[PDB]
Formats: C-alpha cells, structure tokens, sequence
C-alpha cells in the first residue's frame, strides 16, 4: 500500500533551514570517536551513523538537522537528503514519544498480528498511522523485525516485545504511559527462542576447552 | 545451571548506548588506511 | 594487445576492458539503451541493452559488461529480443499517456525503442502512477510522472556541471528525481539536461509547444555567444 | 461516416479539444492544414493559428 | 544412510537460547579463543585449505563455497586495504539465527572474524547489523570491548603479531541493504543500491579496497572448524553439503524456536521433533516456506519426503536459502500469505533498476485483485510471465527472489486461484 | 503563410559516398562545399571506476 509520506520537502514555520539545530558537545565526541572508524579521504561513509545520532538527540530529523549533518561532514546536502528519505528508520516527521511498529508480514500474520494491531488501536483510540492527541504514542505497521519465531511482535523504541497477546499488549501500553519501563522480551513465559514445550537440544553442560581439537594445533 | 536466562544485561541501555561503547574502544583501535587526499571531491 | 571477441560471429578486434555494447557498436549494431550516456559514468539500471553471450545462460547487461576472450554476441537473439520486450513493457506500463501534448513528441527515444524493439499491445491492467512536478528554474520544465528515472541528469549535474543539487529521494516504485527542496538548478550547463533525458520530463519551457521535431529544418552553423565557437 | 465541411469541436465545458499536438497536420496527404502554437495564459497547450485550406483539402 | 540427531557435544553454537554466560569468561569457559595464536601462525593457507575440506557453503542465502570465496580473496595486496565484511542485516522474512549468534555468541562472531579476516589477509572486519538489533549490536560492542581489553584483537591480535580491527556499523531499515553489494554501497554512507558484477567485491569492494562479504553464521562457525578438523565437519552432512545448520521454524506451529541440526534433517521430522509439529497434526498441515521469503513453497505432498538440503530442496523446484521454515496449515490463506510477502517485496525494493521496480509494483498489484478474486483466468499465466521477465533481467538477487514465491504459489495452488474467481465472478453476478 | 521563391529549397539529396556526391555536384555544375564526415572517438569506459579507492572517478550517488 502507499506510504502516505511524501518525498519532497515544503518549508513550514515548524520545518525550515533556519530551525535551530547543533550537536551537543557529547555528541560532538560521539561523532569525532565515529568518523575515524572509516579510512581517510572516506568521511562520506559516516552519514548514517551520524544523522542517526542527530535523530537520537533531536527526537526526529529537520531539513535544518540534515543541513548541519551535511556541514559537519563535508557531503552534499542532497546526498543527506537522499539517504534520510531512502532509510525508513529516520523520521523526517515528528513522531510520539513511543514510536510502536507492528510487525505485520507473514510469519507474523499467521499468528494473529491482526489481534496485537486491533488492541492496540483500541488501546489507545488511533489510526495504524497517526499520533495520539496528547503525543504520546505513534502506531505504525512494519516489515519483518527479525524475532519471527517469537511472533507476533511489537518494538517500541529499539526494544523487542515478543509473543504478544492483546492483553500482555495493553498492559504493556498502560506500563509505558504510567512512566515505567516495561522489560523487552516474550510475554508468554520463554526466555528466548527455545521451544515453549522444553529445550530439545543443549539440555546438558558445554564441553570445555579443546574438546576435539584437531591433531595438528 | 541451565534454567536462568543470563542475558539480561540488555534491560539497561539507554540511547547513546551504543556510540559510548564505541566511544570507549576508541583507544583500542589502529590508524587508519589514508586514500592520500582529504576528499574524493577534492 | 587487442583480444578478439564476436558479434553475431563476425570477428572483431578490441581492447581488453571493452564494453559489450562497444563491440556491438565497432561491428556495427547500436544496442538499444535509456540510462548509458557515453560521456556520461556507467549507471546499467534501465536494463533495455541486456544482451545473450553463446553459452551464457544469463544475459549480460551490455553497456557495463567487458568483453572477455573468444564471446560470441547474439544481439537479435530470441533471449534478447524478449528482454527488450520486457523492460519495454515495464517502462510504458508506468509511463503516462501524454504523446500527444508532450513537447518530446516525435523525437522521443522511448516511442523509437517501443516501435523497434517493444512490444505493440499492453496487459497493464491496473492504475498508474502519478508523480507531483518539480520547479527547477525558469529554463527547464519538468512534468517528472514522465520521468524513467534513468538518472542521466543525476549523473550529468554531478560529474559534468559540477553540482550535486540534483539526486533521488525514497525508495521502491515512489523513488523521484529532483531536489527535495525548493531550489532551482540554476548553472551554465542546464539546457543540456533537456537534451539527455531521454523522456518528455525534462523539456525546454522558451521551447514549450512552439513545434514539432518533423516541422523543423536544421541548419548547421557556430555559435557566436562566445569565443569558445561551439 | 459522411465527410464534409471541417469543424473544431469543444469539450462539454466550452474548452477547447485541439492541444496542438500537429497530427493532422503531419498525416495531412494534401499539406492543407497549417498549425502554430504557444502557451495559454493559463499554461494549456493551445493553438494560435488553425488554418485549413479548403482549395488544397482533398476531404 | 540417516541425518539428523544432531549431539550437544557437537553442536557449534553452544549458549544458545542465552541460558548461559555470553562475556569473555562465558566464551572461555567453552572451546572459544582457545589456541587462536596457533591458528593464525598456521596461516592464512592453511584457513583456507581447513575450510575448503569442511566444504562450508554459504549460510547467508546463495550457498556459494565459503573456502573458494576466500580463495578468491587471497591474491597478493597491491597497496590497499583488506577488508572482511560480516553481513548482519537479518531482513530475510523468517530468520532469527543471526539475531541468536549475534545477542548469544558475539565472541564466537568475534574469534571467526579474526580467523577470517587472517585467512583473507584482511586489516579490518566491518560487522554491518541492522539498526533494529540495538540490544544485539550492543552486546556485540560490550564483547568487542571485551576482546580488545584481553588483547584478542588489536594490535598483536592473540599474540601473534597480527594486527587486525573489528568495527560495528549499524545500518537503517533497508532488507535491500540487507544484500553484499548494496551492504557495501551502504557502509560508504549512500542510498544503499547494489552494485554491478564487474567489479566482483573480492576486486573492488567497500572503499574501493579488496573486501568479502561473508554471513554471520558462516563466519561464527569458522574458527570451530579451525579449532576441530573439517573432516568431522565434511561428516556431519551430505556428500556435498556438510556440517550443521540453524533453522528457524515459525508459523502454524506448535513450539516456534530456533534450533541447529544437521545440514539433511527431513523437514517432517524436524517439524515433528523441534518445533512440536502443526498445530492440528501432520494431516493439516497446507504448505511450507523452507528458506525464507525467497525461496518458493512446497505442498504437504513435498514436505512429506523432503530434507532439509541445499541440493535435495533444488531437486524439489525449491532452495534451503537461510533455513527457515515457515509453515502453513490448512486454516490459513495461502493466497494472502503470497500476496503479503509481494507486499514486503514491493515494500523493500532500492527501485534503482526497471524490471524490480516496475514489476514488482505490478505483481502487487495483481496479487492484491488476486486474493479477493477480481480477475479472470487468463491472467495467472500473464502474471507468471510477468515473473519470468522479472527473473534474472536485475541486478540483484532481490528481483529473482520477488518472483520465485509467485511461481511456486501458480505452481501449486493455481485451482485454488481459479477457484476463488469464480466465486468473485458469481458473487457479482448474483448482484 | 510562409511564401518563397527558390525552387530548390526542399531539393536534398542522399549519397552513400563523399566522391559520389563531389562527382554528382561537379557533373551538375553547381558550387559545392564539402565537409568531413565526424565519427565519435573511442572511449574507454568501465563500471569499476565508480568506486575508485583514490581517484575522483568515483561517484557520490547511484
Ligand atoms: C542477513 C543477510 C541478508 C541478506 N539479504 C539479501 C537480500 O535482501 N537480497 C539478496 O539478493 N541477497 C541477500 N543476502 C545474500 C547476500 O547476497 C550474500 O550472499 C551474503 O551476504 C554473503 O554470502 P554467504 O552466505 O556466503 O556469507 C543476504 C545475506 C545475509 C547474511
Ligand atoms: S516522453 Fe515519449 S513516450 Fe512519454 S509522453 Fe512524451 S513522447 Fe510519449
Ligand atoms: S528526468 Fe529524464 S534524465 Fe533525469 S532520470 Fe528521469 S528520464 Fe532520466
Ligand atoms: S493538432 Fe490536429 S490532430 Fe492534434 S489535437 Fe489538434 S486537431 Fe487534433
Ligand atoms: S532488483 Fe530491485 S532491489 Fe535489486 S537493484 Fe534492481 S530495483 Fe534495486
Ligand atoms: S516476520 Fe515479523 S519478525 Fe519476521
Ligand atoms: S543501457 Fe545498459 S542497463 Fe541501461
Ligand atoms: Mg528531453
């Protein structure tokens, strides 16, 4: 389906070039300690880890923040541009404070994603792509988020809940706008990927050191 | 003991998590390979 | 010293790291192409020069691929003729119905290719797509829905004009070319952008329905707006 | 199927059809039909000049 | 003979499903960074030739081997750098065991750098994870940190007079990115397009210097394979597909997990065994997915006598892919399920090149009429038409990959399509 | 209308060879000048220079 997001920018009162936007001096050191992770001649390959740094601090990304990423690494502003609008992690709108992506692609289709969405919109009284009025939460569909044996899934700002149900969803919604943190990771009992019925393999201790090393090391 | 999930260090990341772990390996890394100018526009 | 490759098994000398195409070209057969421009870098996206070797199971994208050693070429193969037809067929499945009232008209390479190399009839059966128009300056006049996103200007703009104002945001059947903001790709070099795109997208606006390519008579002389007699 | 005197016709609203697009005159076997256009006031691709010499037609 | 059974004492990735310590210590406690000096003074020749009689295919997708990749990539340095680039984009629609090596084993992914990039003669290791693994990515610095501290990488890596780094770079959502060259396109901070073969990465790569792109799993189980022999490797498999493999087996299934088994386990008793088998038994089991997105699905018919193999899932119009195993039961809508994973494909395309772009869009399109029945008969054989003009006119692998599902779904359910037309076709004219 | 004159003015004539056209036009009487045929040189192109370790050849977008 369509995106509903455009790909040109139109300058607003709230989105200019001359919205106020620098780096923090920590993030100043966090992009020095990231630049020289790359050869020299080659400051260019740093675009991603430094507009998502900018993204980081910011809460989103404005033309004004991808003119001063652009600035600070001596890279085009259209390649900036180019980058923030071909990656769909970087958010060119402003987003509510837990930015909840659904995962709604096969594996997790076949178990019911369609009941974690509709909780979720019923949770909260909003769209599969709007923000709710007091801009707390924004609710998004995603692509496969790599935790399908652990569907149906949710992330909320780079954490993992797995193995939802609408009621361990709307617990975990309510647990997040109360000001707690909720713990990342499945709901229905599993620690990780193991089977829920018991672990059919690693069931006894890891051999040590130089188990079957090879004859000739 | 097997039946204690031991990677639960992950329950305390924050947001610059991350770039502060690569900011303390800094030190540890090597100079870089130089392409002899500043830039390829250059 | 030269290697030698074949063209339909006509034998032809070339330089190692010769391209497919080139060798088509020194033997004769100019190989159909939207997104290679020879003055311009090697982009091999559109896919309309996709060419069969002998024995390769797989066709070779002609105007990126080098020739190696003993490659017989078959540029009127059935595997390449289909191929064209495909990628013909891609591109006017998306492209508008707008001929008739675009100013590229009758010198468009997109109707020359189609009426040489594409099929004649559609099973498109579903809507279009629909691009909103940029405005880059009181020269070109851009209508992008036409736009094959060949990145000719793109790579033009960059290498040759020295300006990178021009690029492609997003990603997937909603990528666009242009400038992302309201900013007019303003240089001395602009009106060649017009002449590359291969499409109605990038016209002349002084130019604008004045004429048809048929109607007009040319006459070679120079240029006297400077002393560079162009 | 009758063939006779020329017209230019209108859309329902009262614009007109042509566009200017010189086909006419391209496929004219008799060379009777002469076209020159510009852009509207309004941007549309219009013509100035429609001429049909009823001498040269062959209908 | 008989494949599967696969023992503890054998498996490679030991502390998965995380119940074990995943530090330094934790890896210590296992084989890890044990005799890794004595490895690297044996050399890059002898890597490789250790790899090459373990017969390591690619885990990664395209199963390409891993010890005549390397190879490819031990010519002589002439002046640039050495790169080895570990692929962690896990965007493929049905993994996880990159995820698991990554977030439970980052000092085996740490040591099989090393061992690969001193195979490779490489200077530097780029870990390119995408940008969702944020926990996964950050335990793999905290053991980086780690091994730098101990010395296992760094200047004088293990004491052996080596010097070889090992950066992490977090990627943006990008599945295309998620391919070698677009990968490399996106280390180098661009839209993240793949690239054209010639220049092959093993000639030009990132930066323009010598780089290999290698799996995570394929670089994980490497210096186990050093540290053993790779005659017991070569053992643990086929003839020509050896060792162990994990795979993923999620869907209509009762106990979705991730688990390592040998690389020809039959798919039914792996189901049966691993994962609990379908939800409504073996009988109602539909369909299977048994490399991700990618590769085709196969019926129960197929999934009946099946293994799991790279060639025994060829034979079967099929490919292992990355080894997961999707399953579908009979209570489901395979024509929906096809038409989403379109929808993902079409969702994930660069869109650099036509064919992908304008044809996968279109294919969407047609599946979406498809799955309510709003078309006619005729158009299943257009629509794999469509497909084949798709397949193989690209420049990468994800246009071959946005059809092969169609082709297995008018492959094998194609009365089921006719089916629901004419019943879309009588429900309108009942109106 | 646009009127004219010259009965010549629409009169062009196609020749496979330089020599047969020269010979065309002397036999005929008429002054001619001629003008060499210009073919585009050779270049040397490759898909490779894009992603150059250090040379300006390599390109900042796709
Ligand atoms: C996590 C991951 C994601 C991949 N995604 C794609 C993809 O989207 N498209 C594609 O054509 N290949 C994809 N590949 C395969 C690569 O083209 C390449 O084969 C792989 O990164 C390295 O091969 P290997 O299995 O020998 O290590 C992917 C590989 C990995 C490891
Ligand atoms: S660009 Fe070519 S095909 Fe497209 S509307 Fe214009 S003349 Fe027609
Ligand atoms: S506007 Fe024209 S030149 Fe530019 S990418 Fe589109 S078709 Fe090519
Ligand atoms: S120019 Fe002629 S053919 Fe074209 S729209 Fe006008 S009347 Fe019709
Ligand atoms: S096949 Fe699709 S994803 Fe791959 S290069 Fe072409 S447009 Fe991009
Ligand atoms: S399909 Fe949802 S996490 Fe993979
Ligand atoms: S001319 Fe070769 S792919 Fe475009
Ligand atoms: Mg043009």
């Amino acid at each position: 389906g369509a995106g509903g997001a455009l790909f040109v920018h139109r300058d607003t009162p709230e989105n200019n070039p001359d919205t106020p936007f620098d780096f923090t001096p920590e993030n100043y050191k966090r992009i020095e300690a990231i630049v020289k992770n790359y050869p020299e001649g080659h400051k260019a390959a740093a675009v991603l880890p430094v507009l998502d740094l900018a993204q980081r601090q910011n809460g989103w990304l404005p033309i004004s923040a991808m003119n001063k990423v652009a600035e600070i690494l001596q890279v085009p502003p259209m390649r900036v541009y180019e980058v923030a609008t071909f990656y769909t992690m970087y958010n060119r709108k402003p987003v509510g404070k837990y930015h909840i992506q659904v995962c709604t692609t096969t594996p997790c289709m076949l178990r019911n994603s369609d009941s974690i969405l509709e909780a979720i919109q019923k949770k909260l009284g909003i769209k599969v792509g709007e923000t709710t009025p007091d801009k707390l939460f924004t609710l998004i569909e995603v692509e496969c988020l790599g935790a399908c044996v652990n569907a149906p899934m949710v992330q909320i700002n780079d954490n993992y809940y797995e193995d939802l149900t609408p009621k361990d969803i709307e617990e975990i919604i309510d647990e997040l706008k109360a000001g707690k943190i909720p713990k990342p990771g499945p709901r229905s009992g599993r620690f990780s990927c193991e089977p829920a019925g018991g672990l059919t393999s690693l069931t006894e201790p890891p051999k040590g050191p130089g188990f079957g090393v090879q004859a000739g090391l | 003991d097997n039946s204690t999930y031991r990677n639960l260090q992950h329950h305390e990341y924050s947001t610059y998590t991350f770039l502060d772990l690569n900011v303390e390996l800094s030190k540890f890394r090597m100079p870089q390979p130089s392409s002899g100018r500043q830039s390829p526009r250059h | 010293n030269l290697i030698e490759v074949f063209v339909d098994g006509q034998s032809v000398m070339v330089e190692p790291g010769t391209t497919v195409l080139q060798a088509c070209e020194k033997v004769g057969m100019q190989i159909p192409r939207f997104c290679y421009h020879e003055r311009l870098s090697v982009a091999g996206n559109c896919r309309m020069c996709l060419v069969e070797i002998e024995k390769a199971p797989k066709v070779v994208a002609a105007c990126a691929m080098p020739v190696m050693k003993g490659w017989n070429i078959l540029t009127n193969s059935e595997k390449s003729k289909k191929a064209r037809e495909g990628v013909m067929e891609f591109l006017l499945a998306n492209h508008p119905l707008d001929c008739p009232i675009c100013d590229q008209g009758g010198e468009c390479d997109l109707q020359d290719q189609s009426m040489m190399f594409g099929s004649d009839r559609s099973r498109f059966l579903e809507g279009k797509r629909a691009v909103e128009d940029k405005n880059i300056g009181p020269l070109v006049k851009t209508i992008m829905t036409r736009c094959i996103q060949c990145t000719r200007c793109i790579r033009f703009a960059s290498e040759i004009a020295g300006v990178d104002d021009l690029g492609t945001t997003g990603r997937g059947n909603d990528m666009q070319v242009g400038t992302y903001i309201e900013k007019m790709f303003m240089s001395e070099l602009s009106g060649n952008i017009i002449d590359i795109c291969p499409v109605g997208a990038l016209t002349s606006k002084p130019y604008a329905f004045t004429a048809r390519p048929w109607e007009t008579r040319k006459t070679e002389s120079i240029d006297v707006m400077d002393a560079v007699g162009s | 199927r009758f063939r006779g005197e020329h017209a230019l016709r209108r859309y329902p609203s009262g614009e007109e059809r042509c566009i200017a697009c010189k086909l006419c005159e391209a496929v004219c076997p008799a060379q009777a039909i002469t076209i020159e256009a510009e852009p509207r006031a309004d941007g549309s691709r219009r013509t100035t000049r429609y001429d049909i010499d009823m001498t040269k037609c062959i209908y | 003979t008989s494949f599967g059974s696969l023992k503890d004492e054998d498996r490679i990735f030991t502390n998965l499903y995380g119940r074990h310590d995943w530090r330094l210590k934790g890896a210590q406690s296992r084989g890890d960074w044990y005799k890794t000096k004595e490895i690297l003074l044996k050399g890059p020749d002898w890597i490789l030739g250790e790899v090459k009689t373990s017969g390591l295919r690619g885990r990664g997708g395209a199963g390409f081997p891993t010890g005549l990749k390397w190879s490819f990539m031990n010519k002589p340095s002439d002046g640039r750098p050495k790169y080895l680039v570990v692929n962690a984009d896990e965007g493929e629609p049905g993994t996880c065991k990159d995820r698991e090596i990554i977030r439970h084993d980052p000092h085996k992914l740490v040591e099989g750098c090393l061992v690969g990039g001193r195979a490779m003669g490489a200077r530097a290791a780029y870990i390119y994870i995408r940008g969702e693994f944020y926990n996964e990515a950050s335990n793999l610095q905290v053991a980086i940190r780690e091994a730098y501290e101990a010395g296992l990488i760094g200047k004088n890596a293990c004491g052996s007079g080596y010097d070889f780094d090992v950066f992490v770079v977090r990627g943006a959502g990008a599945y295309i990115c998620g391919e070698e060259t677009a990968l490399i396109e996106s280390i180098e901070g661009k839209q993240g397009k793949p690239r054209l073969k010639p220049p092959f990465p093993a000639d030009v790569g990132v930066f323009g210097c010598p780089t290999t792109v290698a799996n995570v799993e394929t670089v994980a189980v490497s210096p186990t394979i050093c540290r053993r022999g790779g005659a017991w490797f070569a053992s643990f498999g086929r003839e020509r597909n050896s060792g162990t493999k994990l795979f993923n087996i999620s869907g209509h299934v009762n106990h979705p997990c991730t688990v390592e088994e040998e690389m020809s386990v039959p798919l039914k008793e792996l189901i049966e065994k691993h994962a609990g088998g379908v939800i409504g038994g073996w009988d109602n089991l539909l369909a299977v997915i048994p490399g991700g997105s990618s590769t085709p699905l196969i019926p129960k018919s197929v999934c009946e006598t099946v293994l799991m193999d790279f060639d025994a899932l060829v034979q079967a119009q099929t490919g292992l892919g990355t080894a997961a195993v999707i399953v579908m039961d009979r209570s489901t809508d395979i024509v929906k399920a096809i038409a989403r994973l379109i929808e993902f494909y079409k969702h994930e395309s660069c869109g650099q090149c036509t064919p992908c772009r304008e044809g996968v869009d279109w294919m969407n399109k047609v599946m979406a009429r498809f799955v309510k029945g709003d078309a006619r008969p005729a158009e299943i054989d257009s629509l794999w038409e469509i497909s084949k003009q798709i397949e193989g006119h690209t420049i990468c692998a994800l246009g071959d990959g946005a059809a092969w599902p169609v082709q297995g779904l008018i492959r094998h359910f194609r009365p089921e399509l006719e089916e629901r037309m004419q019943q879309f076709a009588l429900q309108h004219q009942a109106r | 209308w646009s009127s004219t004159a010259d009965p010549l003015s629409n009169l062009v004539l196609t020749f496979s060879t330089k020599e047969d056209a020269v010979a065309f036009a002397e036999k005929n009487g008429w002054s001619f000048d001629v003008e060499e045929r210009k073919v585009p040189k050779p270049k040397s192109k490759s898909y490779g220079a894009n992603f150059s370790w250090n040379k300006r050849t390599r390109v900042s977008t796709k």
